[PDB]
RNA sequence: GGCCGGGAACUCAAAGGAGACUGCCAGUGAUAAACUGGAGGAAGGUGGGGAUGACGUCAAGUCAUCAUGGCCCUUACGACCAGGGCUACACACGUGCUACAAUGGCGCAUACAAAGAGAAGCGACCUCGCGAGAGCAAGCGGACCUCAUAAAGUGCGUCGUAGUCCGGAUUGGAGUCUGCAACUCGACUCCAUGAAGUCGGAAUCGCUAGUAAUCGUGGAUCAGAAUGCCACGGUGAAUACGU
């Protein structure tokens, strides 16, 4: 908005692994206010991530997260009749939000039986540069790389 | 529909004037606005011309018409199509 | 004996109480504390236009106030007096043995 | 361009309907992306009036005109919308 | 897995499977599998010919398939030939139970017939 | 010598009594793990203790009436943080920095005329 | 929405934008010498960038 | 409201609470499962005979000031309009604008 | 079994008070007004929500709430009654509800609210009935009695991605209740039936926090007739770089 929004909220950390990061991840998966339902789905995925990578949970779920965070996004800007896509840095907190969103979005768009399966598989595939989630980031990065010339406009 | 315990509903006026039809054998059609009234067995055999809103229309009563309510045989709207 | 006091004004009711819990003290008796009770709030919504304009309303309300007072050890004297009292108009009382 | 006609104190016959439809068919040449549009005709004492409202691709255009007849009212109205539609187009095809 | 002269799914819980019979819903399905003391969770494939018959017997208690379809069709023919308001609703193919037609009513009327 | 708080969140009210002991909890004649299925709830109830490691050095006793789960759970936490900084006027500053001492206030907004909810307003399509 | 944005930063970006769009210094709306310095500061930074734009 | 329409409401009240008992007991036998088929059948003919306007379902609450048939309130016996008009003078004890 | 004697602490009820004022402290600022930050504090800068709508605009809306200038009708444009109509259906548009499933359907088991209504009205317990309901009849003009068991949630089981154990429109049969009376034209119940629909072109709307989303509850009108309206709590997000 035109002024500055004052007062950032407080995400309580996860009941289990006590992370504000994972707590955010739940909210993002959560639907229609059903926080418990989402709390389940999340843990059951990490189980099944842990049970194959054998690399902890709050340290495995991360590795997915790194394969998929973007570092440069594009903003659109109307110039003459045309619209300039222009590359910009991404804020740390934003690239968390995007990674967590793209992971969820990619999960749902699958044919597996449970939600938990979809999440698990997706997080695993993420860790080995594979799924739609990670495809998306690649594409984002391709576009910002393409129209790099418009890096330094301020317009 | 009407509770079973309260019996079948007929307007009295019309109930009466299908004794004189059935006892004192006539053969005329009867006028009536009594679209409420259900058709009783006695009514079998007698044409009775029930009101539809503007006109009375004849209903030659039969075995099959028993329990239904007169007005269920006098359509009240006209429609051919568009 | 219990008396329940009920009214629309709150200043008004907090009179009758004090009036009664003065007499009760007077005509020798113990009066078990004026205890206030939940106040009912009937509410009303009404269209304020005389035609059309559904989304234009007023919201009215009537707050009823209830008070209860007891009579511990009813003196013979009191029963007459607490019965015979001309009490502020717009206040219902319900002495009941 | 989907059309709709009202009459507030006017009976829409099948000249006034046919007439109004033909006159409105022009407007699409001024801006191709017209959607549904509502027309209203009035007679108050001696004043003949005609307003329409036009849902367009990113906008809402409205005008009303007064004639001594309703035909002359609608004739006037079509000249008003023409100008507004052209203005709209030109601040999209703005290169 | 042939009951009432139709094939019943043999990989479905009896309860669910028996519903394929036209004229049995779910209430009847439950009854059958108790009147003919057969469990509910049992799949039809894992039964005995014997079990399937005592079952075949229960179903005969009702009026079902062919039989039923005939009954219904009589009832509707009956109405149309009577010519009662309810009859014509059936003829003209319109909501028989008082539902609005100015709008909606597309299940009787079927998909739209444009103008002109 | 038992120390007391009241505690409120949304529509909940939680009267609590703490005593020195080994770390028992009762809510409405019931145990913690029974009364509160949800895990979140538990975390919330004990996090004032988990802060000032008296988790098993004091024994708590509670009742709650009104609200739902996250309401009661929340209301209790406030109840503790009140008592726990009354047994010890010392801890306040630490408790306060965690932001447990403030009473939340956030209540559900009323429904208003013309709206489907508090702020949701009926559609009108320019389509 | 709850609190007004930094006045100095805004003043510096208003300066930049009049700069790039090619208005004259002495359109500057500030006499508060503090905000004024921000405005011109932007306006002169922008004068550099125009050159390498078309 | 037309004077006539106000009037019918008086004709209708008066009857309703004159044949009130006759209807009640004459109904009471109808709904009696454990009664004479002879009795109940008579009753059905007897109830339909005594006059329509004598039924309580036949009447319509109209503002007892202007006669309006719509937007009535029981607590006051007035239409929404007249309720508001009087509210604002303070002719309705207690009543006043509300906020929460 | 707050069940009993007690207790007046606590929760709560409602009258009366206390409290927040840029008051206190830094830095900026024209020795201003203010600003940005800090302290304490339940609350911090209009703390949150409501009520409150300037002079005027649109010959905007209402002569069908009422009133009223004028004009018109007066064995009829007034009055009474029965039946019908406002519920019609090639079609077009607007506002909603329920869906299309597995963050889900079904069965068993089991937690935690708020606000409101009741007088000839709210109607328990008991008996009957698969059920809507019926009969009998306690208590309550109500912080006491009754409506009236919150639901989502939670555990255990099952269905295994199917036009399906998804959906529940449509229609036949069989009932109940309100009411002189439910054919046209009521609500509900049981048995059977089991449609379109696999997340919706161009366009387009709502919302910045206890908000949206989602889940239940009550009321006014009212003999009977809510998916609407007005209220009430439960769970409870997302994101604001910026102009
Ligand atoms: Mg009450
Ligand atoms: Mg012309
Ligand atoms: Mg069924
Ligand atoms: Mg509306
Ligand atoms: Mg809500
Ligand atoms: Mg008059
Ligand atoms: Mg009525
Ligand atoms: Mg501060
Ligand atoms: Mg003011
Ligand atoms: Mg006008
Ligand atoms: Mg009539
Ligand atoms: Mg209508
Ligand atoms: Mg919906
Ligand atoms: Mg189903
Ligand atoms: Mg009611
Ligand atoms: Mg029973
Ligand atoms: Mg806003
Ligand atoms: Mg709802």
């Amino acid at each position: 908005p035109r002024r500055r929004v004052i007062g950032q909220r407080k995400i309580l950390p996860d009941p289990k692994f006590g992370s504000e990061l994972l707590a955010k991840f739940v909210n993002i998966l959560m639907v229609d206010g059903k926080k418990s339902t989402a709390e389940s789905i999340v843990y059951s995925a990490l189980e099944t991530l842990a049970q194959r990578s054998g690399k902890s949970e709050l340290e495995a779920f991360e590795v997915a997260l790194e394969n998929v965070r973007p570092t440069v996004e594009v903003k659109s800007r109307r110039v003459g009749g045309s619209t300039y896509q222009v590359p910009v840095e991404v804020r740390p907190v934003r690239r968390n939000a995007l990674a967590m969103r793209w992971i969820v979005e990619a999960a749902r768009k699958r044919g597996d039986k449970s939600m938990a399966l979809r999440l698990a598989n997706e997080l695993s595939d993420a860790a080995e540069n594979k799924g739609t989630a990670v495809k998306k980031r690649e594409d984002v990065h391709r576009m910002a790389e393409a129209n790099k010339a418009f890096a330094h406009y301020r317009w | 529909p009407r509770s079973l315990k309260k019996g079948p509903f007929i307007d009295l006026h019309l109930l009466k004037k299908v004794e004189k039809a059935v006892e004192s054998g006539d053969k005329k059609p009867l006028r009536t606005w009594s679209r409420r009234s259900t058709i009783f067995p006695n009514m079998i055999g007698l044409t009775i011309a029930v009101h539809n809103g503007r006109q009375h229309v004849p209903v030659f009563v039969t075995d099959e018409m028993v329990g239904h309510k007169l007005g269920e045989f006098a359509p009240t709207r006209t429609y051919r199509g568009h | 004996i219990r008396i329940r006091l009920k009214a629309f004004d709150h200043r008004l009711i907090d009179q009758a109480t004090a009036e009664i819990v003065e007499t009760a003290k007077r005509t020798g008796a113990q009066v078990r504390g004026p205890i206030p009770l939940p106040t009912r709030k009937e509410r009303f919504t009404v269209l304020i236009s005389p035609h059309v304009n559904k989304d234009a309303r007023d919201q009215y309300e009537i707050r009823t106030h209830l008070r209860l007072v007891d009579i511990v050890e009813p003196t013979e004297k009191t029963v007459d007096a607490l019965m015979r009292l001309d009490l502020a108009a717009g206040v219902d009382v319900q002495i009941s043995l | 361009m989907q059309l709709n006609i009202t009459g507030n104190n006017v009976e829409i016959t099948e000249a006034l309907r046919e007439f109004v439809t033909a006159k409105f068919a022009k407007l699409e040449q001024y801006f191709d992306r017209i959607n549904q549009v509502y027309v209203v005709l009035k007679v108050e004492k001696v004043t003949h009036t005609s307003d329409a409202t036009l849902h367009v691709n990113g906008g809402e255009i409205h005008a009303s005109a007064e004639g001594q007849d309703m035909y002359a009212a609608i004739d006037g109205l079509i000249d008003k919308l023409a100008r507004q539609l052209t203005k709209h187009k030109d601040k999209l095809k703005q290169h | 897995a042939r009951i009432a002269g139709i094939n019943i799914p043999d990989h479905k819980h009896a309860v669910i499977a028996l519903t394929s019979i036209y004229g049995v819903g779910k209430t009847r399905s439950k009854a059958i599998l108790a009147a003919a003391g057969i469990a509910e969770d049992v799949k039809i494939s894992e039964l005995s010919e014997g079990q399937i018959d005592t079952l075949r017997d229960e179903v005969a208690k009702f009026v079902v398939e062919g039989d039923l379809r005939r009954e219904i069709s009589m009832s509707i023919k009956r109405l149309m030939d009577l010519g009662c308001y309810r009859g014509l609703r059936h003829r003209r193919g319109l909501p028989v139970r008082g539902q609005r037609t100015k709008t909606n009513a597309r299940t009787r009327k079927g998909p739209r017939k444009p103008i002109k | 010598n038992q120390y007391y708080g009241t505690g409120r969140r949304k529509s909940s009210a939680a009267r609590v009594f703490i005593k020195p002991g080994n770390g028992k909890i009762v809510i409405n004649q019931r145990s913690l793990e029974q009364y509160f299925g949800r895990e979140t709830a538990r975390m919330v109830v004990r996090q004032p203790l988990e802060l000032v490691d008296m988790v098993e050095k004091l024994d708590l006793y509670i009742t709650v009436k009104g609200g739902g789960i996250s309401g009661q759970a929340g209301a209790i936490r406030h109840g503790i943080t009140r008592a726990l900084m009354e047994y010890d006027e010392s801890l306040r500053s630490e408790l306060r920095k965690a932001g447990f001492v403030t009473r939340d206030a956030r209540q559900v907004e009323r429904k208003k005329v013309g709206l489907r909810k508090a702020r949701r307003r009926p559609q009108f399509s320019k389509r | 929405k709850r609190q007004k944005r930094d006045r100095l930063e805004r003043a510096h970006q208003r300066g930049y934008q009049a700069g790039i769009a090619g208005r004259s210094k002495e359109m500057c709306p500030y006499q508060t010498l503090n905000q004024r310095s921000q405005w011109l500061g932007g306006w002169r930074e922008a004068m550099a960038d125009r050159v390498v734009m078309a | 409201a037309k004077q006539s329409m106000k009037a019918r409401e008086v004709k209708r009240v008066a009857l309703a609470d004159k044949y009130f008992a006759k209807r009640a007991e004459l109904k009471a036998i109808i709904s009696d499962v454990n009664a004479s088929d002879e009795d109940r059948w008579n009753a059905v003919l007897k109830l339909q005979t005594l006059p329509r306007d004598s039924s309580p379902s036949r009447q319509r609450n109209r503002c007892r000031q202007t006669g309006r048939p719509h937007g009535f309130l029981r607590k006051f016996g007035l239409s929404r309009i007249k309720v508001r008009e009087a509210a604002m003078r303070g002719e309705i004890p207690g009543l006043k604008k509300a906020s929460w």
